[PDB]
Formats: C-alpha cells, structure tokens, sequence
C-alpha cells in the first residue's frame, strides 16, 4: 500500500468519518508447536466490501485443513450488519472451524443501525473483535504500507479517540 | 470594467445612509450581491470543479448533479433567493466575509451553492448513515429517493426557518472542523486542544484553588471577590442559600472556602448543600468572612459596569437535568450560560439551531412547499391544533402564527442538529451525547407582527405555546430517530426519561396547550423506543445566523428609533416597537419563568436596564432575588445598559 | 449630489447590456426608480398640495387625507409596490416619461401616488354616481365606505390585475381630456374636432367618391387601386362575395363602382349584397373591370410589405352585432380593427382595459385580500366553477389558472371602464353608448407558466374558457350596473339581447364551459333589468401596458433568444417559448375562431409569417380565405414579417 | 354673478362634469294684459340645492296671488329626485297655481338615478323644461353677469352638447 491513503483511511478521528471506503488488511499465522507463525507470501491488504472480497479470496490462499491457521483483520471500519458481512464472516467461521479470525477495526462502522449486532455475532463466532492502539497503527504502517524507510508518524488524538472506541466496543460486547 | 466600481461607489453612498432609510439598505444588499455575482460560481458544474478538492469524491454531488443544477437554477429565480438578497447590506456582507466559502482559485461560491451544500450535506449525512433516512421518511411519509431529501432539507433552509450555527453553516461539507458552536469543560485543574477551534469555551474554574472563553466559579470560593474583578467572562452558579440569605435577614455573613478542601459543596447541591455548608461553617473551616450583602453588591455593581458576571441557579440548573445529579453537580455553562451539561468527566458539546418564528406565520411566504403542512406523518403532531387561537391585535401583519409549520421547522432543526452531531462532534463521547439547542429568534418580530406587545397576555400565551410544542415535537423527532438508528444517548435508561418526565412535571402552575393525553402518548413511546438527543430545547442569543435573515435577537424585545423619546401621537401606533429597557422587567422575568418548564436546558436571559435604576444597584439585586424566586435556570446572562 | 451621477451612469451601464441580462434591466428599473425618488412627491399631503389646482374641489381627497396617506404608505411596503419596481428599466422609463403627471412647481407624482389617483377617481366617480356605488356593493357585499371603494379599486389597480387604457392612466382627474382611447367615424364626407385630440381615429373612406388615423374602404370602390398603395393606415372592409369568388372560380372577374351611385352595396351586406352586387353589374353601373385574382394578389402583397390594410369580414363584423344592422351596416373599425359599431349618425366611441391573465393564476400573489375570493355578492358568478382544471403539464410554473379571480378581475375592469365612461366621454351620445372593451394580456405568460405551448389542447380549452367567462361576467356587471344605475344603452330595446341573445348563439360547434342554465339566468335578468353597456370584450394590442406590467403582448404567441435557432437539446424543455412565427397560422386563426364568439366586439388578429411563405403571396392568400371560411371578424390586423 | 364663474358653471361639455355646484338664476315676469313683463329687482342668482333655496325665497318676493306671476329658472344642473327637490317644486305648484315655472337647464344632472323620473314629475307639474341653447347661455351673460362690458364668448362644442341634451330631454318627456 502506498503511503498518504493508509493515514487518510485509518484515521480514527470522528471529523474525518465523513469519508468511508474500507481497507482490510490481512496477514495468516500457523500454529506451529505453540507460536504463530508469519509468511511474507500471504502478507496483504485489499480494498473496496473487503470482509467478503477477503471471504472469496481465502479458499485459494493455499489453506490447509490439517494445520489450523489463524488470520487477523486490520480493517479501518468495523464489519456491518445489514449489508450481510457480519452474517458470512459468522458463516464461514461457523463451517471452518481451523480458522481463527483476529479484527482490529480502527474506526466503529456505526453508520449501519445494526453494528452493535453485527460486533455481537462476530464475538459469537469465536472471533474476537478489538480496536487498533497506536501499536497496530506502527505495525500496519511498517508492514503493509510501502513506507520505503520513512518511520510512522502519529495523528493527533490518536490515544484519545482509540481508548473511546475501544470503551465502546468493550461496553458493545459485554451487552 | 466600469461598472464595477460604479457599484462600489454605490454601495458606499447607500450604506453611510441605510441606518435611517429603509430602502437604501435593501438596495446596498442588492448591489453587493450584484457586485460578486461574476466572482462567485454560477453552475454546480461550475461549483463541483473549483471546489473539486472538496468534492471529487463526495458521491451525493456527483451523482446529482443534473438535479442539484434544475434545483438551484429553481431558487435562484425563486422568491425565497429575491428575500434573501433583500435582506439588507448587513446580511450580504455577512455572507461574502464569513459564510460563502473560498476555494484556492478565489471563486467563492454563490448563495444558492451555499444553501445546495448545507442541504447537500444533511441530505448526504441522511441518506448515509440509513437510519436518519429512515426516520425521516418515517417522519415525512413524502420522501423517497434522496434527491427528495434535499428538497426537504432545501425548503426548509432556503425559506431559512432553520437558522444553523455559524460552525455549520461555515464548515459543512468544507472543512473537517467541529460543526458544535457551543463547547463546556470542566478541568480538574486537554482544554488546550479547544482553545485552537473556533467554538465557544465555558470552563469551570471552581476547582482551580487558593476564541472567546467563559469562565464559571462557585460564590463561596476563596477567591471569588478576584474572580469577580480583573476577552474571558465570568461565571456564577449562585446557591438558593446566596438568595435565601440575602432576601431575610440581609445582615447575615457568608462564608468563602479554599478549594484545598472545601468539603462537597462543589460536588453537591439542594437541601444537602445547605446542611453540607451550615456543617462546613460550624467546623471551622471557612477562609472568608464576608457579608453577603458586600458581595451582592459587588455581584451587581460588576455586572452593571460590564456584562462579565453570568448568574446561574445552581438548583435550577441542576435538579431538572434529566439526571439525579444529586451526588455529582455540574457549576460550569457554555459561553453564553445557556448549555447545561456535567463535564467533569468529558468535554461536553452542543450543536445548535435555530427557528425564525416569523417564518411560522400563515402569511409569511415559504420556500417550503404547500403540500407538506399535510402527509406529516407523525401520529403525535397530526393530533396538536394548528393556527394558534390567540385573537391577534387590530394592527397585526401577521394572521394566526400557524403552530403547525413551527414543528416541521423544529422537526427539520433536529433532523439537522442529527446530522451535525453525527458528522462534525469533535469527540465520540459528545457525539454519542448528542446535545441539541433548539433556540428561536424572531419572537418580537412574531409579536410586533400579531400587533400585540412583548408583555400582553397573548403574547405570553403564544410564548408559552411556542416552547411547549417545540419541546413536545423535539422529543417526538429525537425518540423517533433514536429508534431508528438505535443511536440512543448512554444514560437514557435508569433516568427520568424512562420512568416518564417531561423537564415539565418540576414545576408550579404549568398550564399546557397539549391535553396531556398526548404527552402520556409521547412518554410511552420514549420509554419503548427512547431518545437520540439528551437535550433538546436551548434558547441562543444568535446574533450572527439572525442577521442575514432580518429575524429580530433571539427571544429577546427589540434593543438593537427612539420609540420612548417620540410625541405621544406616534407613540401609540409604534407601542408595539418598544425596546427591551421600555418593557418591566418584572414581566420579561414572568414571561422566562412561564417558557421555562419547557426548555430543558437553560436560556440566555438577559435583563435590560436603564441609566436611572442600574446605577441605584438596589433594582438588579430585586430583579435577581425574585428570578430566584421563580425558579429560573439563567437568572442574568447580560445587564444590558442604555 | 454624488448619488444621482453614480445612479445615472450605472443606468446606462445596465441598460446597455439589458437585452441579454434579465438581472440587470430590474436592477435598471429599481435604480431609475431611486434617482427619480427626490423629485417625486413622497406624502398625500405634498402630492395635494403640489398638484392642489388639480385636487383643491375634488372632496374626496380633501376629505380622505389621513387614509389615503395610510394606504399609500401601506402600499409603499406592500410586495405589490416591489414587483411595479421590479418590473424593469422600460417600465419605470414608461412611468417617468408618460404616466406620472408632473405640475407646475416641476415635482412629478411618485408611482404610488399615481395608483392612489387612478383609484381615487375611480371611487370618487362610483360615490358621486350613487348608482355605481350601489351596483358596486351589491357585486361586492363587503364595501360599505367610500374609503373602502377606494380599497377595492387600489387593490385591483396596484396588483395590475386591471390595466386601464392609455389615455386614462394619464389623465384620470389631473386632466379633463377624453378617456376613450379609440374614436371612429364615418362622416359623410366634424372629424377635425378628434384629430386635435390624442386618442386613435378610425374614419370610414368608402364615401370619399371620385395622432394616428385607419382609413376603412371596401373593395368594391373604384378607387380602391389608389387607396391600397399610397401616419395613416389602410382597412378593408371585405365582403363574402370577394373570399367566395377567390375561393373556387378564381377566375372570376371582379367589379368596382365609384361611390356617386354606388347602388346600395356600403349600406348594405349579407346574401342581398350578392343580390345588390349581381344587380348592379347586369346594369352595367360598374367602373372597373379588374380580375378578383389579381386584387386579391395586390391586397397580399401590400399586406405583406407592410401591415398597412387591415382586412375585416362585413358579414361577420355586421351580423353579430347586436342590432339588426342589416339595412345599415358599418365599413369602418378603431385604428386597431377591434372595435365595431356603427359611425354614421354620430361619433362612437370606446373605452378599453386590459385584464393581466399571469394575475389570474393561483400560484401568482396579488394586493387584492383573500378575503374577497369569498363574498363575491353576485349569484351567478357564485355558482361558476374555479381552478379551470385543464390538467397542467410538468414544467408548469403556475398551477391551475383560478378562473374566479379572473371574474373579479372583469368586475373591476368592467366599473372602471363604466367610470371612465361616465366622466370622460366626450359626447353625450358616446356616454350613453358606454362602449366597452376588455381585451387580455399575458395570454401567452400564462400558457407558458402552465407548460403549455400556444397551441396545445388544453391551452385552446383554457382559451374558450377564459373568453367565455369574461364575456359572462362582463355581461352579468354590465347588467348590474345598468338596472343600478338606471342608465341603458339607448338601443337596447327591440334588439339581440333583449329578446335573448349571447352573441354565441350565432356559431356553430360552440362548446360551453357554463351549464347552459346559468345562460338562461343572465338572460332573464339582462331583459328584466338591461345592459348599461353595449360592447363587452374587445382584443387590444395593449403595447403600452404590456411595458409596464411585463405581462405579454395582448393574446398573441411572444414576438418581441432565437428558440428555433437554438440547439435540440435547448429545445424541447425552452419548447414553450416559441416564437408566433414557430406556430402553424391555420392553427392560431382556428384559436381565434375558438374565442371569436364569447368576443362580442372584434379581435386584433394579427398573422405571423416568415420571409419563406410570406414572399411566396398564396399561402396568405389561404389564411385569409380559411379565416373567412371560420367566420372570423378581423380576418387580419398586422402580417407581421421575422 | 361674476366672469370665470357663470361660464365654469354653465359649460355644458361631458368632459366638465367632473365639477358639480348647482347655480341657479332667476327672474320674474308679470302676465300683464297678454305679455309677460320683466323688472330688475327681482333678477338675481343663487348658490348651492339652489332649487328648495329658490323655493323658501320666493314667498318673501312680494308676491301678489291676484296677478299670476311666472318665473324661469336658468339653472346649471337640471332638477334632481332622491334629494327631494324635484318634488318640492310640485308640490309648490301644486298649491300656488298662479305661478307658472320654466326651467333652463345647462346639463342634465344624471348622478342622480331618478333624473328621468324628476323630470317626468316635473313636466306633470306643469312646468316645462328644456335645455339652454346659445340665445340663453347669452342671455344669462349679459343679464346675470357681472360682465362690464366684455362680450359673450362661446365655449368649443356648444352647439353641439345643447343639442344632445335637448335631445335626451325630449325623449325622456314623451316617454
Ligand atoms: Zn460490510
Ligand atoms: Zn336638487
């Protein structure tokens, strides 16, 4: 990913939610022994809605059923509701059981009514849902974005506006 | 170009003289609006590529384009464009300083591309987050495709019977700043970060120890006497034992205590604080041991030189939030003492929007169209009567005050106030808040109109019919767009709201125009569905979005002639022209105290004195004490001198 | 002075860019308005006192002073006084060059203080009557006053839903000139006494033997060839027998006689001028032996180089008058082909006023109150539908045309007219003849505004219905005010309407928008009460109102852009503004066949053609014939050339 | 009278009908023998209705009942009916029988609705009425005018409108 759209769309500040277009970020880690494990082949990231684009692309991505994997979500808006994502992320995860999901949602979609709904059947589905701190940040800008050395620089009201989310989601998920 | 400078010349020879002539200024704003007519944008097209940067990837614009063009080529031929360019040299000035916006190529956009932007930008917060179009469409069984919704949203603020907030008429859709006007903190001294904005700061500095910004102290601090007298104003959230010792036994001593310990007595309020005080004194912890009579005086004679202190009701403030607050108290306002919200443990925002009520006569004419006053669609405001039985004067212009097209624009308001929160709250916690001031101007220019004076009883009658049935119809549009975006404010539950309270129920002598069978309804519905907003009804002085609109200050008689200093035969037949310093200011008092149970939050209530009583510092203190007397939230918020 | 060089020099800067501008000839107009604004009279008392050599005896004003003021203040303010002002640059340049009146001490009258003298001789000749005053309250049960007679006609006059005639509007109590504006004679050649005067003069040449005058002579004179070819027009009373013969046998060959003998031909028409004709030539009385094709080639060619001849059909003008006329009949019209009485034994006049149709449309505001829809006091005016449904299309600017205030409009047309012949007649035989014309404007604005094009079905229904009814209740008023007034036009016995007759009875496949019972009703009362007017509706060009109202030019299709040299695209949605040109003429002549019988007078039917047909002189040829064909009075006025 | 006066007054063109004041001059002539004698003392003129004026003037005109005595009214406006006046001439006719009245009316006062009425009443009364041609618009000139010396001068249309109202008059007569 080029740089100067990976900080336009995953700033969490509530003036700038007036632009939406979701950036999914993924990457696969094996259980071997007991680590995860990375691989740079399966380092990624797709653009626009990316749950489900990610949902199709994910049977020809070399998995293996013997070997459980788990892939985690840098997703900039929180998975929706009623236009159905929710319901196949819950789908597929509740087939493919050797697949763990980890979604770490810069910004709450709330602009669909049903997000809460949608962050409940996800914790449902045996994947946890979080909100990005400023190490997830770092770690999207090191490793997805084409940074070519230029270290990351921080937004203002980063850690304000991702302890706020993440209340929320937090208060979202305990129902 | 020579006609350019013949229309500044114009200009100038017409405005030096449009203070006493009617006619000129009217024409100074039709020749200003001429002059820019060539360095503003003439098409969308047009519009949509200098401000490209802005919109290249807004999909509402692009994809209606066609029809944003046939609309505003519609208006700018419509009567509403030809009322909006005569509304004096002040409103077209206002609009090519402040609200038109200014791209990098310096053509700055026209009027009709303002108002399409601002209803372009309610009709695409609408129709994206699905259930603020819902609700809508839920409330306005009219609408379907979201070109209809900017219809909507563009009547009503074309015909300008919702009057926005400076922040959201300046930055909607153009900037990524605050759209809340009004911002409320108390520090436990962060408020750096707002002190850069362009929004209004009420701090509390009570805890403080031993733009414009507003600051708030409790009377018994230590060092209130150098709070009092020193850009910032001042701020007292007076206790009812202030006014209860000074109107008996005057002679009685007040006490000061340091913040360092202080017992509750900031953190709590009511009978309590009392015992809490009384408990305070009689353990020996009082720093001062001044009389309350000096710091009454004081309290006045401070506000007479300036209009610095802003006196506040603790009580009133208080115990008619939709809270207990009973354990925690807030002591801090907005800038202009007419927000309350607690604020210790976030900073508190409101977004505010305002109703020209003479818009919300019969005859006045509409952008607004004629088959919409039907088909509203919510079974609580077809059943409110309409056209406000109040028998209007002999010499009234206007003709009932139809009290029907007032709740399409509060509902239109909150609708818009929903979108402002959604799109421009600085901060997730005031944007889950969702704190509505629903303010009017215009309401002199509703009584003069109606041929009555501020003070008639028909007057205060249509005074108390306004706030009463644009608070029920803020409740009703909040609960419905609640239920649809299942956005509902955090402590709704286990709150007053929910077990049936109306911030009308804590008052005395309170007579309805609602037969109280509709406001059970309305109170049922809150309770299964809930309220999107926290606060709804907020009276702003407005003196910026009135001004291009002609619309008289707020709620205010006029004060901005010489109607007093005129013989007697035209005297009689311009009464109705008094100014605010003619009127008692018993009555103006009354008159607040009547709307009061019917706005939730505070009102900016300013007292308007002349030369001959505010120098005897005797009258205010009256004025003061029977405002306490009457329960009002705002006991002063300026001493107007003349 | 500073200002009034800026004013002058911005005028010329605007109105030199006027013609493309439609912003800048208002902004000419408002800014004439306000250079003139000194040097008009600004109060009743200054207007009476400048002009008091006028006013000093007239007890109306005298004695109305103080309501007058108030009114014209009033109106001052009024939205009414706004769009006269914005009306553009010709119409304030018509204002300050013709009909503001200026006295001797060099201060003209201000606009409206001209409205307030136009109403003010209207209702001060009503209360001096003291039968139109009763005739006025029993059609307008809601004036008791004189004061508000003066109500009544300032409101019709000010919103211009009435425009009087040229010669009233400048000389309505300022002046004792004639107020009729159009004069005909036939002398038996007295005619000097009018050329003196300003008022247009139509003199019937056919007896000749071997300001603005018409020059009538039928074909059959000898010196017809002279007359065609030669300040002064040319008309052409044309007999059936020239369209007949022209018709089938072109060949045919025509006959001329000299007036020395003549037989009876000028007296006489109808199939005995056949009998009178045929007899004439086998007694070899004729002069002139010229072939009918070629007169009627000459007759085409010098209509098409100029709109000099006027041609008028004998048979349609004489036997739908409402005298018998068949042993006298009539060969001269007004200077505009629209009036048609009888000249020989005395000088006729007419009085004309023009009705604005765009003000008869619902969306459009008037000054006229809303309470005067309702109590209308006239029962069978009570009973006729409104709204004149006709189904507008989408691009429709007004929605539904009233069709009652169109009847309001024709009432007040009709009083005025009644006044301005009762007090500026300037014979007493003119008096009691009480000629009026009501001709339309804005006939086209209002088929444009209802997205019609001119020649659409429900554009020809909305046609029929508008003549019909204006017909009817000018018919009904006239009837009013003659029973009221005691004053029937001396004919009136022994004549059409006495026994039963509308003027519509003599056509054929007329279609009623009245249910043929009201008819019947207006009939029984015209014979038990009769008519104060002989002549009702009468098509003027009305060129000089259309100025300063902007409603369009009488009931023809906009003349005075380029649509058909415009792009497809800004085609079909700008399809509306076709010029007359653009129409079919077959089409336009069947529309003013359409409305020929509700039109008791003649038309001012002028023929639009473009230099492709109208050099080729045989599809001119044609109109003509099937305008004869159709019965048509004025067969043609101007052939207009593009 | 007086000059600027008589001829405002009397001018009988529709286009002056806008002024109306009734003038009313009058004279006396006794049946002596078989002709009607005229005296100066009893010529005069009044103002404005100048008929009842006339009507409460003439008992105290020395009048003698044994000689029948005749008096012509050159009034400007001809006699009018809702206000009374033309039924108070009849009935001062009715009574006094030794009186004959002849009135010589300038124009036809037609503001009133019963003007042909009041005419009717008046001719049953015995008293007839006509309309002031040329020898009587002189006659009132250089009798009851102040005139000093200065010639009748004829206003435009005089002929004409005298004609015309002695027309009306004599149709409204024979009825
Ligand atoms: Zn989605
Ligand atoms: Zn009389």
């Amino acid at each position: 990913m080029d740089p100067d759209t990976f900080t336009f769309n995953f700033n969490n500040d509530p003036l700038v939610l007036r632009r939406r277009q979701t950036y999914l970020c993924y990457e696969v880690e094996r259980l071997d022994n007991g680590t995860w494990v990375l691989m740079d082949q399966h380092m990624g990231f797709l653009c626009n809605h990316a749950e489900l684009r990610f949902l199709d692309l994910v049977p020809s991505l070399q998995l293996d059923p013997a070997q459980i994997y788990r892939v985690t979500w840098f997703i900039s808006w929180s998975p929706c509701f009623s236009w159905g994502c929710a319901g196949e992320v819950r789908a597929f995860l509740q087939e493919n059981t050797h697949v763990r999901l980890r979604i770490f949602a810069a910004r709450i979609y709330d602009y669909d009514p049903l997000y809460k709904e949608a962050l409940q059947m996800l914790r449902d589905a045996g994947a946890q849902v979080s909100i990005m701190t400023y190490d997830e940040f770092e770690y999207c800008w090191d490793t997805f974005v084409y940074r070519q050395g230029c270290p990351f620089q921080p937004w203002d009201g980063l850690e304000e506006h991702s302890q706020a989310l993440s209340g929320r989601l937090r208060a979202i998920l305990q129902n | 170009h020579v006609e350019h400078e013949l229309l500044s010349k114009l200009i100038d020879e017409l405005k030096v003289k449009a203070n006493s002539d009617p006619e000129a200024d009217v024409l100074a704003g039709r020749l200003l609006h001429r002059l820019k007519a060539e360095s503003v944008t003439h098409t969308v097209a047009e519009y949509l590529e200098v401000f490209s940067d802005k919109f290249y990837d807004e999909e509402f614009f692009q994809m209606h384009r066609d029809e944003l063009e046939t609309r505003v080529s519609a208006f700018a031929q419509s009567p509403a464009y030809e009322r909006i360019v005569s509304s004096g040299y002040l409103s077209a000035l206002r609009y090519y300083d402040t609200y038109l916006y200014v791209g990098r190529s310096g053509k700055q956009e026209s009027v009709q591309h303002f108002y399409m932007r601002l209803a372009g930008f309610c009709a695409s917060t609408t129709c994206l987050y699905a259930g603020l179009r819902a609700a809508l469409q839920r409330a306005r069984p009219e609408i379907e495709s979201d070109m209809e919704v900017f219809d909507y949203y563009f009547e009503h603020l074309t015909s300008q019977t919702v009057c926005c907030s400076t922040p959201f008429m300046r930055f909607a859709g153009v900037e990524n700043s605050t759209l809340a006007s009004c911002i409320l903190t108390t520090p436990d001294l962060h408020l750096g970060r707002y002190l850069f904005q362009r929004a209004g700061v009420g701090v509390g500095v009570t805890g403080a120890g031993q733009v414009s910004v507003a600051a708030y102290m409790e009377p018994w601090h230590s060092q209130i006497f150098k709070f009092l007298e020193t850009g910032i104003f001042t701020g007292l959230f007076v206790p009812e034992l202030f006014f209860k010792l000074f109107r008996d036994t005057p002679w009685s001593d007040w006490y000061l205590f340091d913040p360092k310990d202080a017992g509750d007595l900031e953190r709590l309020y009511g009978e309590e604080f009392e015992r809490e005080y009384y408990r305070l004194v009689t353990a020996g912890k009082f720093c001062g041991r001044v009389s309350i009579k000096s710091l009454m005086f004081s309290i006045v004679n401070c506000a007479v030189k300036a209009g610095s202190p802003f006196i506040l009701l603790k009580e009133a403030c208080n115990a008619h939030f939709w809270r207990d607050l009973q354990g925690e108290a807030m002591n801090a306002a907005n800038l202009c003492a007419e927000v309350l919200q607690p604020s210790r443990k976030s900073v508190a925002t409101c977004n505010l929007a305002n109703i020209c009520l003479p818009r919300c006569l019969v005859n006045a004419p509409l952008a607004v169209r004629a088959q919409r006053a039907d088909t509203q669609g919510d079974e609580l405001l077809l059943a409110l009567p309409r056209l406000s039985v109040t028998l209007p004067g002999e010499g009234a212009v206007g003709d009932g005050f139809s009290l029907a097209r007032l709740r399409d624009a509060t509902q239109c308001a909150t609708f818009v106030v929903a979108c402002s929160i959604l799109q421009g709250s600085p901060t997730y916690d005031s944007r889950d808040m969702a704190s509505m001031g629903l303010g009017v101007q215009g309401l002199a220019d509703v009584f003069a109109d109606l041929g009555w004076q501020y003070t008639d009883p028909p007057s205060r009658s249509l005074n108390k019919e306004i706030f009463e049935h644009m608070y029920f119809t803020a409740l009703c549009t909040s609960s419905l767009i609640g239920l649809h975006t299942r956005k509902i404010f955090p402590g709704f539950k286990q709150s007053k709201y929910a077990g049936g309270w109306f911030h009308w129920h804590d008052w005395a002598g309170t007579d309805l125009s609602i037969p109280r069978e509709i406001w059970s309804r309305l109170s049922e519905r809150i309770v299964r569905d809930g309220l999107f907003n926290s606060q709804f009804i907020a009276l702003m002085p407005t003196s910026g979005c009135a001004q291009v609109t002609g619309c008289s200050d707020a709620f205010y008689p006029f004060y901005a002639g010489r109607v007093s200093c005129l013989p007697e035969a035209l005297r009689q037949r311009y009464l109705r022209f008094q100014t605010a310093f003619d009127y008692n200011q018993e009555d103006l008092i009354q008159m607040s105290r009547d709307r009061a149970p019917f706005v939730d939050q505070s009102q900016s209530h300013s007292l308007f004195l002349r030369e001959e009583d505010a120098a005897r510092a005797s009258t205010l203190a009256n004025l003061l004490v029977r405002s306490y007397e009457l329960g009002l939230k705002t006991i002063m918020y300026y001493c107007r001198i003349e």
